[PDB]
RNA sequence: CCCGGGCCUUGUACACACCGCCCGUCACACCAUGGGAGUGGGUUGCUCCAGAAGUAGCUAGUCUAACCGCAAGGGGGACGGUUACCACGGAGUGAUUCAUGACUGGGGUGAAGUCGUAACAAGGUAGCCGUAGGGGAACCUGCGGCUGGAUC
RNA sequence: AGUUGGUGGGGUAAAGGCCUACCAAGGCGACGAUCCGUAACUGGUCUGAGAGGAUGAUCAGUCACACUGGAACUGAGACACGGUCCAGACUCCUACGGGAGGCAGCAGUGGGGAAUAUUGGACAAUGGGCGAAAGCCUGAUCCAGCCAUGCCGCGUGUGUGAAGAAGGUCUUCGGAUUGUAAAGCACUUUAAGUUGGGAGGAAGGGCAGUAAGUUAAUACCUUGCUGUUUUGACGUUACCAACAGAAUAAGCACCGGCUAACUUCGUGCCAGCAGCCGCGGUAAUACGAAGGGUGCAAGCGUUAAUCGGAAUUACUGGGCGUAAAGCGCGCGUAGGUGGUUCAGCAAGUUGGAUGUGAAAUCCCCGGGCUCAACCUGGGAACUGCAUCCAAAACUACUGAGCUAGAGUACGGUAGAGGGUGGUGGAAUUUCCUGUGUAGCGGUGAAAUGCGUAGAUAUAGGAAGGAACACCAGUGGCGAAGGCGACCACCUGGACUGAUACUGACACUGAGGUGCGAAAGCGUGGGGAGCAAACAGGAUUAGAUACCCUGGUAGUCCACGCCGUAAACGAUGUCGACUAGCCGUUGGGAUCCUUGAGAUCUUAGUGGCGCAGCUAACGCGAUAAGUCGACCGCCUGGGGAGUACGGCCGCAAGGUUAAAACUCAAAUGAAUUGACGGGGGCCCGCACAAGCGGUGGAGCAUGUGGUUUAAUUCGAAGCAACGCGAAGA
RNA sequence: GAAGGUGCGCCGGCUAGGGUGAAGGAUUUACUCCGUAAGCUCUGGCUGGUCGAAGAUACCAGGCCGCUGCGACUGUUUAU
């Protein structure tokens, strides 16, 4: 705090790791899905969420959410990863974008559609 | 010990605390010098040197409704960190009422005369 | 004194309110990570070898328009040779970094399984700190210290 | 180790270890050298109230590079993108002997990627090169092709229009909402389409004439005018008129709170949503759909990234008693800061001037595109640097002083301050002897144990070790850790009174160094009691414990090491100020000279308490109040004071000190309740004293279980079981 | 001696110092001290040239490195 004390030392400002590494400072990345399946919640929540390993493009292995009612991906598919985590998915950092590559958009979805990807009808 | 400056200040601070009426402590010319710009910008009614070869430095302080007339003093430059600053920058205590003593080397004298007379300098304290 | 109840005060890590809370080992799963005989790359230090072209020095020599000249030939030059510098490449020996590695250690998260019940009330041996020894485990014991201990 | 200087010489356009010969041992570095990782730099750009933080696209200045490494040549200028030589990798041609190339120029291709465009026209303009000029080249440049990529501007119609049309949705079944919204009636038609007209970006060149200059010349040539002919890539121009018809033009996100905007239907902890809180387990404003609404609009959302919010690195502008944070404690180096008076100086400081701080951008006032985006005129600014001139309040320096801080000289006082040696008493244990006889010891009770070989007890004697009862006291001393028997010796500090002396000699303190409980470690001694480990006895479901009986290290001493504690007042050191009241230790002064108290003052040590502070608890002259100097430390919890490396250590370990991952909280204080194998008080067939019972027997009833075709259903501790059932 | 590397012959040019040492001087005291040109002798430094395939040319004269078991180590022992 003292003036004499700083001046030595200056303050330091601490840099905060992205919380989406594998994506390196790009805003989506291309990635092939090596195994797709379902996991269960944390405490509060109950459910059968469609998450999928993909081997990005730079190397990286992660695991993205499937949002959306049904997919068609399975494995050696090609798909586009976002970011953003999802909070009662442990160790799930992004999210995969529907209606790119190779995953469809949910079909018959009629609100929100261009945040999954559906067509106008 | 290494600011009689700042003693001065604490020591009025303190006693409009206490309800004193006049403080006393050794005396110097920044100490009777800072105290002539505060007796005549009416923040203290009066102060008198002692002459002798220990000379102290004597306040009468001043209450309008037992309020002390001195809001607060807060002391600017400090031996530590020793603050300077040009006609334009002087600062403005409280948009103006209050005084931000500069010694300037037309002598020590008040922010607003600082700027009648574009001169800068040190800025001792803050007064309200 | 046993049970239940009423008031005051006290301690509480409880508020689902002690039929509470909560600790650790062990069993299973997942995740990240340390150690690890090694294994495979990147970069780099040092000590040397090497020396293409080029530049400069010297001259085994060969050739030669400007100048001089008797018109012999000199002056100068070119090439050749050679030395100095030095790139590539090579040798040895280190350093560092990245990735992997049988096995091994702890850590975290788990839908909850086994063994106890260590702490929270004087938590039923007050607790905690340092240290030493011991024990399936929380822990226990000794020595010193503290109150961040109840009753009095 | 050409490393750093010197000398001579060489070399450069030029100084210089630039090179060389010799001489000397120098040079840089906690003000961060060297090394590792990253990176072009700046004007500027983003964000921010600002200070700051992030960043270095377009444009501009500098730099470096040209397939990789190196080298020179020419030239004013290069060690040269589209130049030369050599070596290397790649591609290609070959007659096998050898050759050719370098799109990080403009297009374009393959590849990588989430992702970024035409194999376009012209030198018309402005520049550049050459040329006397004409003129040539110019993928510079000027334009055009593609892309909502961004900023800006416009449109997708306007008024009227209840039938409150139909349909949809909800519904209370009345109705409401979609909704003047549609339909209809009138109307205009930006923009798009078609047609027509239509600037400017053009400066100039050629030709001919004329005038002037020049020269001996009227010739040639140069310049100024006159007339004519010619130069626009774009472009099929901006811009302007006419025709036609609402005709060619609305989608995206959201509606639980943050946050503007809600119902129904389907699903039912599944499907799913989700930035956080969180929603969904059968009546969901949070999921999917519909209607309605909300916000935005040729755009709308999501992601990625920066700043802000974040005062959440606090200079502006935070904290450290208990929430994270005062080093265990001294001394002290660099540094930081320093009492008071006089004089000088002018580095800081202040004002002014000058030069510079490139242009563009930011900002202010204007001008031109129909406005805006955009362009542009001028100004402001660039908070900086350098020089000069003035000033001397403060800082720095210099010179001279002063005693208020600091210190020295003297007498005295108290003290478990420290070290070295002796000495004493009480007690324990062990051993010897006498008396004396069934227990002693231990526990909740026991048992292990000791004892008839005579224990315990009692008396006498001896040895040995450890600690010093009473005094004893929020008493004393010490920097802290710590220090309690007495005496002798050696020795530090503090307190106290006056006088005398120095005269700021001070404070703090990164590194550094010294001391540092207990445990522990090494060598040697010593060993009475106690007692980790260990053994046995109990308790317990178990008891590697609590309890008991023994008992080793250790505890003790000397010399070394360690270097840690809840090393705490969880409160760094130093200095000053701010009501009081009640104790106590060592002094001093005055009244009391009192015999024996009282009043001031000082250094400590405690308890209340005004103000003030604090989140509260509380602190409150021994501050956590008001300040000042310096230092150390903190930035959510866990991982973790851990791993790795370094230093230290004999070791145990200490010290310095991360990250990945993971969680949305951990945390402090205080309040209400509840609880306690906490405390105080009180009550009830709760206990105590008794009366009679159940549980043992036979019968009645109900329940569970079993069985059945059903043994109908419910009631499930007290508070269900002769209950609903007051009667199959 | 970890490992590993460079130089090394001969003949010139220049150059730096040891020792010894008539003189001379001193103590011209004496088996005295200082010192000394030349001459002998020893150790270097910097350069140039030159021959050979090769210069520590013969004889002479360590091979080295990595992991691991055992014994700490020098030593002693089954004369055969
Ligand atoms: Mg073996
Ligand atoms: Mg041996
Ligand atoms: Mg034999």
């Amino acid at each position: 705090a003292t003036i004499n004390q700083l001046v030595r030392k200056p303050r330091k400002r601490m840099v905060d790791k992205s919380d989406v590494p594998a994506l390196q400072n790009c805003p989506q990345r291309r990635g092939v899905c090596t195994r797709v399946y379902t996991t269960t919640p944390k405490k509060p929540n109950s459910a059968l969420r469609k998450v999928c390993r993909v081997r990005l493009t730079n190397g990286f292995e992660v695991s993205s959410y499937i949002g959306g009612e049904g997919h068609n991906l399975q494995e050696h598919s090609v798909v586009l990863i976002r970011g953003g985590r999802v909070k009662d998915l442990p160790g799930v950092r992004y999210h995969t974008v529907r209606g790119s590559l190779d995953t469809s958009g949910v079909k018959d979805r009629k609100q929100g559609r261009s945040k999954y990807g559906a067509k106008r009808p | 010990m290494q600011d009689p400056l700042a003693d001065m200040l604490t020591r009025i601070r303190n006693a409009q605390m206490a309800e004193k009426t006049v403080v006393s402590m050794p005396s110097s010319k920044l100490k009777a010098a800072v105290a002539k710009v505060l007796k005549d910008e009416g923040y203290i009614a009066d102060f008198q040197i002692s002459s002798e070869v220990k000379p102290q430095l004597s306040i009468e302080l001043k209450y309008f409704e037992g309020k002390p007339v001195i809001e607060e003093v807060k002391r600017i430059s400090r031996p530590g960190l020793r603050q300077y600053k040009s006609v334009e920058q002087l600062p403005k205590v409280r948009g103006g009422l209050g005084v931000s003593i500069v010694s300037t080397n037309k002598g020590v004298m008040t922010d607003r005369a600082a700027r009648a007379a574009g001169v800068g300098g040190e800025v001792l304290c803050t007064v309200f």
